[PDB]
């Protein structure tokens, strides 16, 4: 139950804080609530992140488009989302990328910028859920459908981790 | 828009100010960091206040959007490369992951005729390259400026693990003329840097040419551009 917190090295302003939990109930109210707007941070499927890395990548990405304010989505807690998608399919993206309502296991991302803080014990609060520490992410994590839904290669993995495979689509996917 | 982006290419600057300088060139600046963690080499297509900022706008992108395709289309053919954390069209930036503990393969090979003394000892390495740049060019992949220092040997060394950087001029073509090209300028980089090398540009052609499944007409139109010097 120990949050894992990173500070953006292009963004040192800002910093990026992973809640990871287990045992979800109420994941589909969860899911109402993100488009609602009440709860905050991005809900990110655990089952396809292979490191804290990946989930650095997509905020870093994110928060660059939104202080220039070409983001391609809404909200920016659903441009973190949506950048770790290997398509540029937006509604594609929040599904199969986001939490859905029969998940168990959810993970939470949020960034704050300077000194406005979350209420991060408002926040773990909301979910019917068991908040465990980032550590065990491996044992969620699911390679059979990280390789899916990245549609990573034989010849991907000969020449590097599926890590450096995933990062190098999600930063490219911008130019096609 | 016109505020908020001077104040993203500001953000570059400074995260700059305080990073190694690696490589420098005519059109990029190469500094060595750390990115989220990651040992990270950010190459920066800098303007220089000597032309006009329209032209020279398109031309920093250019060079970061067809080396960001680029490094992507070789990780999925498991042609090896630097892999590419985040790319600021903003600044033209492109923050990578660095090379670690890696040497050109210029200074491997000024370094193995010093003592060697012959180019006798280059022919495995030739023949990696075959092998490297055949299936480069098998996915109709031009890199546009090959020469022996934008080939890195990742450790370990003994097992020439080449690892192909700089793709700002590549582009795609299945053309032969364009794969011709590219292992000319090649060729004329082995010329000018090393010299009494040249055995070793065919354990690299005789290589290169049973390792890529349609070289024949490359390499007839190799020999019919060192007859002409340019395509055309
Ligand atoms: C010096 C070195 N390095 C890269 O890794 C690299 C990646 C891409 C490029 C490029 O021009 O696209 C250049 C370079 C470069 O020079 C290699 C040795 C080392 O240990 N660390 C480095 O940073």
């Amino acid at each position: 139950h120990m949050q894992l917190t990173h500070q953006l090295d292009l963004f040192p302003e800002c910093r990026v804080t992973l809640l990871l939990f287990k045992d979800v109930k109420n994941a589909g109210d969860l899911r109402r609530k993100a488009m609602e707007g009440t709860i905050d941070g991005s809900l990110i499927n655990p089952t396809v992140i292979v490191d804290p890395f990946q989930i650095l990548v997509a905020a870093n990405k994110a928060v660059h488009l939104y202080k220039l304010g070409k983001m391609k989505t809404r909200t920016l807690s659903t441009e973190i989302i949506f950048n770790l998608s290997p398509n540029n399919n937006i509604s594609e993206a929040l599904k199969k990328f986001g939490i859905s309502a029969n998940d168990t296991s959810i993970l939470i991302v949020y960034i704050e910028e300077g000194e406005k803080q979350i209420n991060q014990e408002y926040l773990i609060s909301q979910v019917e859920g068991h908040q465990v520490s980032l550590k065990n992410l491996p044992e969620i994590m699911n390679i059979t459908e990280v390789k899916k839904i990245y549609k990573l290669s034989s010849q991907e993995e000969s020449i590097g981790t599926l890590l450096d495979a995933i990062i190098c689509r999600m930063s490219t996917k911008d130019v096609l | 828009e016109a505020e908020a982006l001077a104040a993203a290419r500001e953000r570059s600057s400074r995260f700059l100010s305080g990073l190694e300088l690696v490589k420098q060139g005519a059109e990029a600046r190469v500094f060595r960091g750390r990115f989220q963690g990651r040992a990270a080499v950010i190459k920066h297509r800098f303007p220089k206040g000597y032309r006009h900022p329209a032209l020279e706008a398109r031309l920093g992108r250019r060079r970061t959007v067809q080396e960001a395709r680029a490094l992507l289309r070789c990780r999925r053919a498991g042609i090896s490369a630097p892999v590419v954390f985040f790319v600021d069209y903003a600044s033209n930036c492109l923050y990578m992951e660095e090379i670690e503990g890696s040497v050109t393969v210029r200074d491997y090979i000024q370094s193995t005729m010093e003592t060697e003394k012959t180019p006798q000892g280059l022919s495995n390495l030739a023949k990696t390259i075959g092998q490297v740049l055949a299936r480069m060019h098998d996915e109709d992949l031009i890199h546009g400026d090959l020469t022996t220092s934008n080939m890195l040997l990742k450790p370990p060394l003994e097992q020439l693990n080449i690892v192909l950087i700089d793709f700002g001029l590549s582009f795609i073509s299945a053309l032969p003329e364009d794969k011709g090209v590219d292992l000319y300028v090649l060729e004329k980089a082995f010329l000018s840097t090393h010299p009494n090398t040249e055995t070793v540009f065919e354990a690299f052609l005789k290589s290169y040419s049973t390792s890529s499944k349609k070289a024949r007409p490359v390499l007839k139109k190799l020999d019919e551009v060192r007859l002409r010097g340019r395509k055309r």
